[PDB]
């Protein structure tokens, strides 16, 4: 897999 | 005076108003280090699956962080963030768990940014033992492993970990209560 994503917060 | 007096005695609610909350604080304070772990590895106990999931959908608490645990007594502070109900990529189909980095006391002598290897998981406690998890070299570039500026640095893991289908249908859900597991490397890392 690898490839690291990121989420949906920086109000 | 029956007028002076009335000052005093909410001077003194007030004031323990005030107490309360902080007691209150303690109360919490303590909880974290009770659960806190200086090896780089991580057991978040995530009791109230059913209602906390629920939460997640309604969309009054997305997500939830685990108690801050580090890789060392002064190393790297940081810990893990779950969406239930899943983000973005994932949202409503599976859930989602980040690894993330804090602002950490001793941050000022570490390396960065950060390189060491995680390891997410959600253990599995039916018989099976089939725990599900996957890993990564940290790339260097993202801003996810700075040297941390504010509280805690950019989240990141992979949304779609596991489906919310396969993952309440499997040996994972018990007495509504799940563990999620970080495993941060620290061999390649050479201590004090």
């Amino acid at each position: 897999c690898s490839v690291p994503i990121q989420c949906t917060d920086k109000t | 005076n029956t007028g002076l007096l009335e000052s005093q005695l909410s001077r003194h609610d007030q004031m323990l108003s005030v107490h309360d909350i902080r007691l209150a604080d303690m109360d919490l304070r303590f909880q974290v280090l009770e659960t806190a772990s200086y090896n780089g590895v991580l057991i978040w106990k995530i009791r109230d699956y059913k209602r906390r999931k629920q939460e997640a959908v309604m969309g009054k608490t997305l997500s939830l962080y685990s108690q801050p645990f580090y890789t060392g007594y002064f190393g790297y502070k940081m810990c893990a963030r779950v969406y239930l109900n899943g983000d973005g990529m994932g949202k409503g189909t599976h859930l989602s768990l980040f690894f993330v980095i804090m602002r950490g006391e001793y941050d000022a002598l570490l390396p960065w940014p950060f390189k060491q290897k995680v390891t997410l998981m959600l253990m599995d406690q039916g018989s099976s033992r089939r725990h599900l998890g996957d890993a990564f070299k940290p790339d260097p570039n993202s801003s996810s492993f700075k040297k941390p500026t504010g509280e805690m640095n950019i989240a990141s893991g992979c949304p779609v970990f596991v489906a919310q289908t396969v993952l309440e249908n499997g040996t994972y859900i018990k007495d509504d209560t799940i563990f999620i597991k970080v495993i941060v490397d620290t061999s390649d890392l050479p201590d004090p």
